[PDB]
């Protein structure tokens, strides 16, 4: 069972074959396939109470002491110091989710572990794993047909927010946002509309900056329409607040040039120094009426600027900002509709960026400044700016705010949803049910197996909400069939109803799909393996 | 690295090591640089023998820290978390985190933190 | 033994000889091919293996399974060796071959413990292989007719029998056709290079694409790149090695001058430098900058100020795959941006594929090279996706060179173990027993096949003997009905030179062991 | 069945039940056998050893 062949010879001479094989482990047939099922089972338990609305967080701790609490099943699982192979490949799986959707990567987890407990017991009884894999595979193509049959579209024009700020209501359901619940939602489904190609096309997330800060409340969470920027006004005494900006973006630093290549400058006389200091002084005047004559109300810079540059700016009533970072100099630009110029000779009128307001905002008994940059013209990105009593929760809500993005970016990818609070799960598990009844008798046990596993969404909303989860399941279950209703699930906030239709349950039918797709995946290249060569 | 008891040299004009430490040599060679293991870097004047300003922005010690290509003012790239300062301003104009040891690239737009961040981008490219 | 005050050889030397080192080679053998027995046929299994590093592999390929072992028998080396050689030659049948010279040593194992001289066994051995490898080109099946539909069913058929054993053995129709597809794509040489694999976490198989041009990943954009167009309708790409920065003319430059006016020349001087090249890049009509060496800010807000688009530090085989596809040249200098040197593609867009950016380059209808985007779960999901898709290429391209095929599931080897039974029987008799174990020994891999099916391995042999002693020369295993089928009907086709490479490599590995009848083991030196 | 929710005491009270059911299927199959029924006892004996 371990340590592989050991035999030294019929003869007694020695007999090596792998280098440093005394010191080397091995697992072969069905102990192996039994290893990895029990241990992804305990990686799939570990995940399953952070599921839905009533799931509780986890508290992870890194090598360093930091602390993370968070509810994010990725998160959780990259933050995991794991050792078995099985395990890593959770966390791939978990991350591979995170990746493609952004939304449901717990439900990925949970739906493994389901599927290779079933597969246990399938193999206790003989079969081999490449037929269970067949069967799944057979199973999920069935589910993932009758979820596209039983998807329902949303409108996701902007003149009608609700349908989207309801998606991202489900998708913050779970999350500690929940007391900001509809502001954060509003914030998300706004931020992506804003920052979007419209013709169905991708949204570039680097056009939305989230950006957290610590004090204030939770519900002090806003979306700006332009840029914040960690940085102030270089001279202090300049004002700290400009209206109606003209904003000059400019990535030279208000230096002297030089050239980048080796260079000596030869003062050879009394005359030349003269020169050369006439030469300073006057570069500095006209590096700075050079600015003052396009018109600009304020000058951004990327490379910062000595005293001289820094006085006349002041003395010239032009607020400035030295050292702002390569990609909020971008940012700027976008948000301001103003060109990006390189050197001061470039500068124009036309390539001036226009905000309605600049900003420098206090923080409380902090020292620390921050620049708002807002009512731009038509603003193509945007800012979501986080407060909190701790930085934890400010973690959180980012995490949480960057899974409402994805959600709210799915529905734009693709339009149709599904109702969730397995709902899909259950419905999914009856088509399954009915189609393996028609497939022959062999590949009924991996169909019915695979319904089994698609079952336990439902059953661990229940749990994670104090109700039975058998008997809770069974009876949506029996109503689903009764009545030809795919939209019964879990009540497991309690509202009195099971039709997530009235409770607003939605989620895209893209993370549904691809959920079921990559545990699907996932567990037949699992089940494929049967030797383990650990060192 | 520790110069001789008495230099062994008798009117070199250049025995004028100073050094009092009460580092590296900068540039423009006026000023001294010394960072300790409380995490705070320091620049003196080495005529004046003054402390000119500090730069307490480390939590964590600084081990190593690297010039500008020239005098230039600016950069101070300090290894503790990679922080780049501005003397104009004394404050982290540049900050990373993704220290062996910090090397300035030479052409000026970036450096190497030791088993590669652009300052044009304030990300990782290598 | 005794004392000899002074030694003849260095104090630790090791040697066995003799017939026990034969037998303990043999069975070294044996050991090496039980390592990748359960991973033959559509129900093979895959292994695991950890290095020391903790890196895990997961791989279904004889090949790589037997790399990552650290194998220090001299004897079992000529395995991987050959099973590298099965890789190199063809791309498919690493594990058959190490079956097959293992059980070919098997089988003499017990001619060996009598005392047989080695020699008798070499000449069976070369008799044997040479009279299968005549019998696989006389029987072989090929169509002299050049029918490209014909021709592209064959080439079909074949990949999914060389896919038909991976993890993507349920989604190997699609994956057939799309390999097909892009080998079909390749001009005269079939080169590898041209064939970009390109691995993207996220997503199941099926969402895996081909690209009908050349994809690559997003290359560190600079500040002002979001303003550039991701999106054209005709454009026209300039492939560049050129360094679009702001830097030193050269390395061993200097600027010696002596007043302030020259100093500000030589200023706008380095700037006008640059500005040339951007100017002449951008009055060639390209709208799509592509470049080997970096690209800077300043030419990228320069090219976002123009409409255009530009990555720098594009990999060089990127540019390459670019080159062939559009139909360009790849310029070092920008003086002469002629119509000639510029690519040209129906649709260039950046899509975003499972949280990266891709540059797609579609609608080239002259285009030589292609790019698979391969979609997975897990790192090892993809570079296993990636293995068995290498082999489905290197059969297709093989199949390409030679239309010649074998009914597979062990059929072939079942006709030519019954020929070589048929010729040994008429023999004096000393060669008789070793051709017939020979014989007997090319029955391993329908065996195997069985035995990982989880069937009854002597019931369809008996089954597969008796169908081929009594006409039937493509009859071979059919493992979703338990019983034996004619597999060339079933469309389980293999490329005849697989089989006859693996053939000659297993007996040239089973001679070379054979051969051998003394080992001598230095001691090791500096082993610190 | 303690995944699904259900308390280990009324996993206990019915395997109670199926046991004393399963009990009574087993006296129903069984059949009267004689100790003078030399063939019954060899065929017990035989099927004993059968495993060894
Ligand atoms: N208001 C609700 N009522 C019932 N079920 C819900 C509700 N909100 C979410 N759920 C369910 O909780 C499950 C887990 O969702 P969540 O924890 O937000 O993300 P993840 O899918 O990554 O765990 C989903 O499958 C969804 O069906
Ligand atoms: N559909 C099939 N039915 C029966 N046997 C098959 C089928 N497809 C492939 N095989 C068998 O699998 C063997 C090759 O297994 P595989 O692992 O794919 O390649 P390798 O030869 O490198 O092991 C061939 O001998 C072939 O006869
Ligand atoms: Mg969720
Ligand atoms: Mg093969």
């Amino acid at each position: 069972a371990s340590m592989g062949t050991l035999a030294f010879d019929e003869y007694g001479r020695p007999f090596l074959i792998i280098k440093d094989q005394d010191r080397k482990s091995r697992l072969m047939g069905l102990e192996a396939l039994k290893s990895h099922i029990m241990a992804a089972k305990a990686v799939a338990n570990t995940m399953r109470t952070s599921l839905g609305p009533n799931g509780l967080d986890k508290m992870m701790v890194d090598k360093d002491g930091d602390v993370t609490v968070t509810n994010d099943g990725a998160t959780i699982l990259s933050m995991m110091d794991v050792d078995h192979q099985i395990a890593k490949l959770m966390v791939e799986l978990s991350k591979s989710q995170d990746d493609e959707i952004g939304d449901g990567t717990t439900g990925v987890v949970v739906l493994a572990g389901a599927l290779l407990e079933e597969a246990e017991q399938l193999l206790d009884r003989g079969i081999h794993p490449i037929r269970i894999a067949d069967g799944y595979e057979q199973a999920a193509r069935v589910a993932i047909e009758h979820l596209d049959k039983i998807s329902d579209s949303v409108l996701v024009d902007i003149k009608d927010t609700e349908p989207l700020i309801q998606t991202a209501k489900t998708t913050l359901g779970s999350k500690v946002v929940n007391s900001c619940h509809r502001q954060m939602a509003e914030i998300a489904v706004n931020a992506v509309l804003t920052v979007a190609d419209m013709e169905r096309r991708d949204v570039d997330f680097e056009l939305i900056k989230v950006e957290g800060k610590v004090g204030g409340r939770l519900e002090d969470t806003k979306l700006i329409k332009g840029v914040i920027v960690d940085k102030d006004f270089s001279h202090p005494q300049m004002p700290k607040k400009v209206e109606d900006a003209k904003i000059a973006i400019l990535t030279c630093p208000f230096e002297p040039p030089k050239p980048k290549t080796k260079h000596k400058l030869d003062v050879t006389s009394v005359e030349d120094y003269k020169a050369l200091q006439k030469y300073e002084k006057e570069k500095f005047e006209e590096m700075i009426q050079q600015i003052k004559e396009t018109g600009a109300n304020l000058a951004i810079c990327q490379w910062g600027f000595d005293d001289e540059a820094n006085h006349l700016l002041l003395q010239n009533n032009l607020p400035a900002v030295r050292w702002v970072g390569g990609p909020e100099i971008e940012l700027i630009a976008i948000a301001t509709g103003g060109r990006i110029v390189p050197r001061f000779s470039e500068l124009t009128a036309e390539k001036l960026g226009f905000a309605g307001l600049v900003q420098e905002i206090s923080f409380g008994t902090t020292k620390d400044k921050m620049l708002v940059i807002e009512q731009c013209k038509n603003s193509r990105a945007v800012t979501i700016f986080i407060r909190g009593g701790n930085k934890m929760i400010i973690e959180e809500a980012k995490r949480s705010l960057h899974d409402a993005l994805c959600v709210i970016r799915n529905l734009i990818r693709d339009n149709r949803v599904v109702y969730g609070g397995g709902a899909a799960e259950i419905s999914c598990a009856l088509a399954v049910s009915q189609e393996a009844d028609k497939c022959p008798t062999l590949e009924q046990y991996a169909m019915r197996a695979f319904a089994d596993a698609l079952e336990v969404i439902p059953m661990a909303l229940s749990e994670n909400s104090g109700m039975n989860p058998i008997q809770t399941m069974t009876e949506v279950r029996a109503r689903q069939v009764k009545e030809m209703n795919p939209a019964l699930g879990i009540d497991c906030l309690h509202k009195g109803t099971n039709d997530m239709k009235q409770q607003h349950v939605i989620e895209t039918l893209i993370g549904k799909k691809q959920q079921i797709s990559l545990a699907t995946q996932m567990v037949r290249m699992i089940l494929k393996i049967d030797d383990i060569r650990k060192p | 690295s520790v110069y001789p008891l008495t230099f062994d040299k008798n009117e070199n004009m250049a025995a004028k090591k100073k050094s009092v430490a009460m580092c590296s040599f900068t540039n423009s060679d006026m000023q001294i640089l010394t960072a300790s293991g409380d995490g705070t870097c320091a620049l003196w004047d080495v005529e004046s023998g003054q402390l000119l300003q500090s730069f307490h922005g480390h939590g964590a010690d600084v081990l190593c820290l690297d010039l500008a290509p020239s005098e230039t003012g600016n950069t101070f790239v300090s290894g503790g978390k990679a922080m780049v300062w501005d003397m104009r301003s004394g404050q982290c104009v540049q900050a990373f985190e993704t220290i062996n040891s910090v090397r300035y690239y030479p052409s000026g737009d970036a450096f190497a933190s030791g088993a590669l961040y652009d300052l044009r981008a304030d990300r990782e490219v290598a | 033994m005794m004392p000899t005050p002074v030694i003849l050889l260095k104090e630790g030397t090791d040697s066995s000889q003799g017939i026990p080192q034969l037998v303990s080679n043999i069975s070294a053998c044996q050991v090496i091919a039980e390592a990748v027995r359960t991973t033959l046929g559509p129900r093979g299994m895959d292994k695991l293996i950890v290095d020391g590093r903790g890196k895990a592999t997961i791989s279904n390929d004889g090949a790589t399974i037997l790399k990552l072992l650290d194998v220090v028998h001299p004897a079992a080396k000529t395995l991987v060796d050959i099973a590298k050689s099965q890789d190199a030659e063809v791309g498919d049948g690493t594990t058959s071959v190490t079956l097959l010279a293992a059980e070919f040593l098997k089988q003499v194992k017990p001619y060996v413990e009598e005392g047989l001289h080695p020699q008798i066994i070499i000449r069976a051995f070369r008799t044997a292989t040479q009279l299968a490898v005549n019998k696989i080109k006389e029987i072989a099946v090929t169509v002299k007719k050049a029918d490209k539909v014909e021709q592209r069913k064959l080439l079909e058929k074949c990949a999914m029998t060389a896919l038909s054993s991976k993890l993507i053995s349920q989604q190997k129709a699609f994956f057939a056709k799309m390999v097909v597809d892009a080998v079909m794509m390749l001009d005269d040489l079939l080169q590898l290079k041209m064939i970009g694999i390109k691995k993207v976490q996220g997503g199941a198989l099926e969402d895996s694409q081909l690209v009908a041009g050349v994809a690559f990943k997003k290359t560190f954009s600079y500040a002002g790149f979001e303003m550039q167009p991701k999106k054209y309708h005709n454009p026209k790409i300039a492939l560049l090695n050129v360094e679009l920065e702001l830097k030193a003319e050269k390395d061993n430059a200097e600027i010696r001058v002596h007043t302030v006016e020259d100093y500000q020349a030589i200023v706008d001087a380095e700037w006008n430098i640059l500005y040339d090249k951007l100017e002449k890049i951008h009055h060639s009509g390209a709208k799509v900058v592509l470049s080997k060496l970096p690209i800077g800010d300043v030419a990228t807000q320069y090219f976002a100020d123009r409409d255009m688009f530009c990555a720098g530090r594009v990999p060089e085989e990127d540019l390459k795959r670019t080159m062939m596809a559009c139909g360009g040249s790849i310029q070092t200098s920008v003086n002469a941006l002629s119509a000639d040197v510029l690519g040209r593609c129906q649709v260039f867009e950046e899509t975003q594929i499972g949280g990266e950016r891709y540059n797609f380059f579609t609608g080239c209808p002259k285009a030589k090279t292609c790019t698979f985007i391969l979609r997975g779960g897990a790192e090892q999901f993809m570079e296993e996706t990636e293995r068995s898709l290498h082999d489905a290429i290197m059969i297709v391209r093989r199949a390409i060179k030679n239309d010649s095929v074998v009914a597979g599931g062990g059929a072939i080897e079942m006709e030519l173990s019954k020929y070589l039974r048929d010729y040994s029987r008429t023999i004096p008799g000393k060669q008789q027993l070793l051709i017939g174990a020979y014989a007997k020994a090319l029955e391993i891999i329908p065996r195997q096949l069985c035995d990982n099916a989880g069937f009854d391995a002597t019931n369809i042999l008996n089954k597969l003997r008796a169908r081929h002693a009594q006409g039937g020369t493509w009859y071979g295993v059919d493992i979703n009905n338990e019983d034996i089928a004619d597999n060339f009907e079933a469309f389980v086709w293999e490329p005849a030179m697989v089989r006859i490479n693996a053939l000659t490599a297993a007996s040239e590995a089973a001679c070379l062991i054979v051969s051998v009848d003394e080992t001598i083991k230095n001691p090791r030196s500096t082993v610190d | 069945l303690l995944q699904k929710g259900i308390h280990p005491t009324i996993i206990s009270e019915s395997f109670q039940k199926a046991l004393e059911k399963g009990i009574e299927i087993l006296t129903d199959m069984s059949r009267p056998v004689e100790l003078s029924d030399r063939e019954t006892l060899l065929n017990s004996a035989t099927t004993s050893l059968n495993s060894k």
